[PDB]
């Protein structure tokens, strides 16, 4: 049964690796988006 | 001159402030729209002609209760910039109220406080209203109080807090926030008044025979307490108590600034006729362990200093008689190093009654604020709950994920432990 | 301002969401044409949490209706209040999952889900300060379970700091609609463990049992079940949508009910629930609401709380109510039943009170309970899955669609780990 | 006063021009007979930009109707608002270009360009202060593509300081109607590159995609496509025809969108474009105009903007709107999509706002964008031309009446050079 859990860990690692690779590929260019402003907070004397 | 600024943080603080300002408007004759058809200069600033704006500020990370104020019957009393509103609630999280959500709203409320403080010329101090349980009322209150400490400095800081009850509490993650906020309140506060909701409930059930009281009665009682606190400054009396004198007489050591407030006589209309409410008997009822608004036992505690604030038809001689009778009672004991431990304040004007309120009109009223060691037991079981929940690291991630570490959890724990040790070693005989 | 985006996946999810939108438009006074005909300003002072202001002084839901069969879409549109939804939010394919989690998560749902992501993206960008998303879906089918799970994963990837809600109906061993329910449930629960902030475990057994013994309803159809789920969904967010003595948004319940990140499976409940014949013989008071909430029969998951320990309990009250007696009732509940509450958490019950009650009642309460009795709901699913997994039963559909047996093995391992952690926090 | 002379070449150009005159006369309140019947006085102070004063309070367009097949002008005259045109502005031959750029440019275009130039000379000398010309044509045929290119060249030596504006329907790989589209398109681009100040690349594929997914139009005929093109044409000159908060004539858009003289191929668009059933559910504000007009599906070219970088964009807003909202929306578009805009040009957006909206709508926006996605739209034509040119396919036609292989070679070289420079400035 130890071989089965070793294969479990290996499969989870491979899935995490491919998911991280896809995330890195996606993060290079964000998708086009449009929304409201969220204006910057004013600065005060302090 | 002789002004003080009220700060209301959290839902509890905002509702208590609503009750307080309704009571103040009733006291000074100011209508809810601000027009009065002198002594009101303490809490209200006169703008232009026939317009009084309270020297207050309302802060929340959620828009429910603030917008309730903005649409309520007192919407004309406050200007919109006085009521500051966030977008997302702290959600019972000290981390959220202190680091993530409190950082982008602290600057604006401090600017409002600055613009409200330079307007007055005799600022006595600040009145911060909050609760220990809430994430906003803990985290943002701690942040605002440390900013006020670093900004104003020697100005007095008086805060009113809703300490959690031993058994009556409505938040699961409450002890974490309660420990964390006190960890900074120990050094950024000058006098922290303590109130338990369960004790208000017990007083309402017994004295005012209300079978189903809700938060409005609690806020009315707290508003009466704060009005009795500020009456010596908003009016004239035989013996006047100022905030600085209050702190000097009530706080013996810098870390010991957590007195317990009691108010008397708090009775219904039908029970008032049969009672000849004398000064001596209300003074005795102040020391009754059933009338404390903190769920604790003064009998197993030891008194260190108490301030007696009288308002109404009260002359000093019967006050001296009542105090002398109190001294002769063995059930109420005081520390040896405080041979005289009574600060006396008499005010001529009687406490007013809010229309629709449960309290009855009384000729005399007493608000005693005693700094005693009975709150060591309160700190003790709050700390036991904190330890018992922190052993399993429950809810810790809900704070760690918001710019916060376990190391300061432990440091707040040991700071509280040092606090109980301080109370224990000041309560011993010499 | 703390607005919520609603998504419905599958036939059950779509029907539950349609009923929820009907009851929440009744609560906010929105007619089936979308215009406002309410009486109180409190119905509009928080109208942006669920509705988008359209031109013409009328409102459209912030809902995206998702399925893989156009038939459910047509049924939802054709029914009452079905015109209020924006037509472009209706996202559907043509083939359908066919009770295949693989077809709903890897090939056909994956092909369709780009449009769903685009629509939820434009909805989240149009609104002011989004706080989270809520999804209604099943776990027995392939459309709901698989494609809603994919949608949850995508949303969590795009919005990692927002709160996920899933009013998900779980399969049950006695009323088992389909043959492949445990496969679909296990595969969905895999990603619902980590990709959802909190999940509401509902199932048809407890709903039917309520309609039998509590409501005394002779022949309840799916409409009454969906109405119950809708009432609970509305009572969860009534603190967001209306003022109250003590407010509690979804994040506050999340931080007060999830001590550890993987324990966010709750049994919902609603009170009061009385039959028509017993309506006049019952007293209008808060202690009987508390008793109706805390008894085993009112639970909407087929888990008896007496077999487990409560970790955290939520009680979102509605109506003009007193706080002292509510707190006293909760204290008595925690005192008389100290054995049924976890010992290392003092004050196991969080209380929230709203002032606006549901229509037709002057007082109501919503029960949300996090208890270790949930573990047996996963025990039964896991043992059914293990029974079909030793013999490779029905696996050829998923394998031919593109999956592999090791995905099933690791999903089972994940559920077994969750069950073990619930057991070892039960003590 | 800042008059515009309109020329229409080919059947497509004449159809789009007839629809454009339809919508313009609707804007200015000109009846089918050409006489004023509008209500607002704002419809008359700028009537001379497109119309001439006839005897008896009658308005005739400044339009030249050019084609080789007389049937097109027969149809234009016989249709609605078709008698408004001047009878002798109609110029026609008898043969027809026969889908041949060569015969539309050399053998039967030349004998007609003399008359066309005489007519446009009369119109230009009649007008007070000319600012430029408008030509509507398609690149697929021989009349439109070939003879319009010739006409543009002739106008350029005759009026080099006036602005050259053309609205050119380019061929698409999906919507392909004639076999020799690559030849005509390449030969026409070879002259639109250096003979035009701004070119609005229209295409039928994107227009059909609009009429499918955006307008939800069941059976889009050419009338609807020409209506969209006419709406864009009216949008680009609204500031000339009406007052506004910010005014931007053709030259201002040209100077704000042509960083280098050869990159004057713009990707047009319009907003709002709503379905009949869906317009009832849509909020109508500046942000929703902004999100529609920047959406890749809304664009009037068969090239995804996400595949390239915006050199410059123009937002010719119409209607009573706040300038803070407009400028802030443009700011947000530029910030959250910094990867889609050229870094060496800060403030990539040119914004103009008029106050007179199109009839039936209270606000509208015309998107114009100078993007680097034109490179692939031209590479499609280039590769089709190369495929048809290695094998000498159909070259015997063009060579039959004066053209030679070197002209095709230089046209392909010019298109390749323009694609390469778009790629270079894309980086
Ligand atoms: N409480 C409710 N349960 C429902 C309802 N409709 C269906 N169901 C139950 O949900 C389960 C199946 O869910 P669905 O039929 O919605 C499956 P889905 O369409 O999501 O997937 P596919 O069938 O593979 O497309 C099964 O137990 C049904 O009896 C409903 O309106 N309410
Ligand atoms: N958007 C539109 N495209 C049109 C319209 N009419 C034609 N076309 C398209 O134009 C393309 C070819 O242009 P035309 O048919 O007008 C050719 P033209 O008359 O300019 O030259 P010859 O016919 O060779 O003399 C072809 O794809 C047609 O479908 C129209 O009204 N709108
Ligand atoms: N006495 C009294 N206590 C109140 C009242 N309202 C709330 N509280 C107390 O406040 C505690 C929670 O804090 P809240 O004020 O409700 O919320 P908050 O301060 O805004 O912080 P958040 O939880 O993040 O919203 C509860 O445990 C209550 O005991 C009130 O009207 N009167
Ligand atoms: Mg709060
Ligand atoms: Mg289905
Ligand atoms: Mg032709």
């Amino acid at each position: 049964g130890d071989q089965r859990k070793q294969m479990l860990q290996k499969y989870k690692e491979e899935k995490q690796l491919q998911k991280l690779k896809e995330q890195r590929e996606k993060a290079k260019r964000g998708i086009f988006k449009v929304g409201r402003y969220r204006p910057d907070m004013p600065c005060f004397l302090l | 001159m002789r002004e003080c600024i009220s700060i209301h943080v959290g839902q509890a603080g905002v509702q208590i402030g609503n009750a307080c300002w309704e009571l103040y408007c009733l006291e000074h004759g100011i209508q809810p729209d601000g027009q009065m058809p002198d002594s009101f200069n303490t809490f209200f600033s006169e703008t232009g002609a026939g317009k009084h704006v309270p020297r207050a500020v309302f802060v929340d990370l959620e828009p429910t209760v603030i917008d309730e104020v903005r649409t309520g019957t007192y919407r004309q009393l406050f200007h919109p910039e006085q009521l500051i509103t966030g977008k997302e609630d702290a959600a019972n999280n000290y981390a959220r109220g202190h680091y993530t959500i409190g950082k982008e709203i602290i600057d604006l409320v401090l600017d409002r406080i600055r613009k409200l403080a330079d307007q007055c010329t005799g600022l006595q101090g600040f009145l911060v209203f909050h609760s220990f349980g809430g994430g906003t009322g803990s985290g943002f209150t701690s942040l605002l109080m440390e900013r006020l400490s670093v900004d104003y400095g020697k100005k007095s800081k008086l805060e009113f807090s809703i300490y959690p009850a031993p058994q009556v509490s409505t938040a699961v993650v409450e002890p974490y926030n309660s420990i964390l906020t006190t960890h900074t309140t120990l050094e950024h506060s000058d006098c922290a008044f303590m109130v338990d909701n369960e004790a208000i409930y017990d007083i309402c059930r017994r004295n005012l025979d209300i079978e189903r009281p809700t938060y409005t009665n609690l806020n009315r009682l707290i508003s009466q307490i704060v009005s009795s606190i500020t009456a010596s400054l908003r009016f004239d009396g035989a013996l006047n108590v100022d905030l600085t004198e209050f702190q000097t007489n009530l706080v013996p050591y810098p870390r010991i600034h957590f007195p317990l407030a009691t108010y008397a006589p708090v009775i219904s209309a039908e029970k008032a006729y049969h009672e000849q409410l004398s000064v001596a008997e209300i003074t005795n009822a102040c020391f009754e362990p059933a009338n404390q608004m903190v769920k604790c036992d003064p009998r197993h505690g030891k008194y260190m200093a108490c301030c007696l604030l009288y308002r109404g038809d009260v002359v000093p001689k019967d006050v001296n008689a009542a105090i002398a009778t109190i001294k002769t009672k063995r059930s109420i004991q005081f520390v040896d190093w405080c041979p005289t431990g009574f600060k006396v304040g008499i005010n001529y004007q009687p406490p007013t009654v809010v229309p629709g309120g449960d309290l009855a009109k009384v000729q005399r009223a007493v608000c005693m604020l005693s700094n005693t060691t009975a709150i060591a037991e309160a700190w003790a079981r709050l700390d036991h709950k904190f330890d018992l929940m922190y052993a399993k690291r429950a809810f810790v991630h809900w704070y760690v994920g918001e710019g916060m570490e376990e190391g300061e959890f432990s440091e707040a724990r040991e700071d509280m432990a040092a606090l109980e040790k301080d109370y224990e070693e000041v309560g011993v005989d010499s | 301002m703390r607005e919520i985006v609603h998504i419905q996946a599958g036939q059950c999810g779509n029907q539950i969401g349609a009923k929820f939108w009907e009851v929440i438009s009744d609560e906010h006074g929105i007619d089936p044409t979308g215009s406002y005909h309410g009486d109180s300003d409190l119905q509009l002072e928080r109208i942006n949490v669920y509705y988008n202001e359209a031109a013409g002084n009328k409102y459209v839901p912030r809902a995206i209706l998702v399925d893989l069969e156009p038939g459910t879409m047509d049924s939802v549109r054709s029914g009452p209040f079905g015109q209020i939804f924006r037509p472009d939010n209706f996202v559907f394919g043509q083939s359908g999952a066919g009770n295949n989690w693989a077809k709903g998560h890897y090939t056909e749902g994956a092909e369709l889900v780009d449009s769903v992501l685009d629509v939820v993206r434009k909805e989240s960008e149009s609104c002011d300060c989004l706080q989270g998303f809520q999804l209604t879906h099943s776990l027995g089918g392939g459309t709901g379970s698989g494609m809603g799970t994919l949608l949850i994963s995508k949303i969590r990837e795009e919005y990692p700091d927002r709160i996920m809600n899933t009013f998900s109906v779980v399969p049950s061993p006695k009323v088992s609609d389909t043959v492949v329910e445990p496969y679909n449930a296990t595969l969905s629960v895999h990603q619902l463990v980590e990709n959802t902030d909190e999940t509401y475990c509902i199932d048809n057994e407890a709903l039917y049992d309520i309609c039998f013994r509590t409501l005394k309803l002779t022949t309840p159809t799916y409409g009454d079940l969906n109405h119950l789920v809708s009432a609970t969904m509305s009572g969860v967010t009534t603190c967001l949508r209306f003022p109250g003595q003590l407010n509690a948004d979804l994040r506050k319940l999340a931080v007060n009910m999830v001590p550890f990140p993987r324990l966010h499976f709750f049994m919902p409940g609603f009170a009061p629930l009385t039959s028509r014949g017993s309506q006049q013989y019952r007293a209008l008071t808060v202690p009987e609401l508390t008793q109706q909430m805390f008894d085993a029969k009112n639970m909407m998951a087929a888990c008896d709380p007496r077999h487990g320990r409560y970790l955290t309990v939520a009680a979102v009250f509605r109506g003009r109510m007193s706080m002292k007696e509510v707190d006293e009732q909760m204290l008595n509940v925690q005192n008389k039943n100290s054995s049924y509450f976890v010992e290392w958490i003092p004050n196991n019950v969080k209380t929230a009170v709203c002032d606006i009650p549901p229509r037709g009642l002057k007082m109501s309460a919503t029960f949300i309970g996090n208890s270790t009795a949930i573990q047996e709901l996963f025990k039964r699913i896991s043992e059914q899955f293990t029974a079909m997994f030793r013999r490779k039963a029905f696996l050829h559909w998923y394998t031919g669609e593109g999956m592999d047996e090791m995905e099933f093995t690791e999903a089972e391992s994940n559920m077994n780990d969750l069950v073990s952690e619930y057991q070892q926090y039960q003590d």
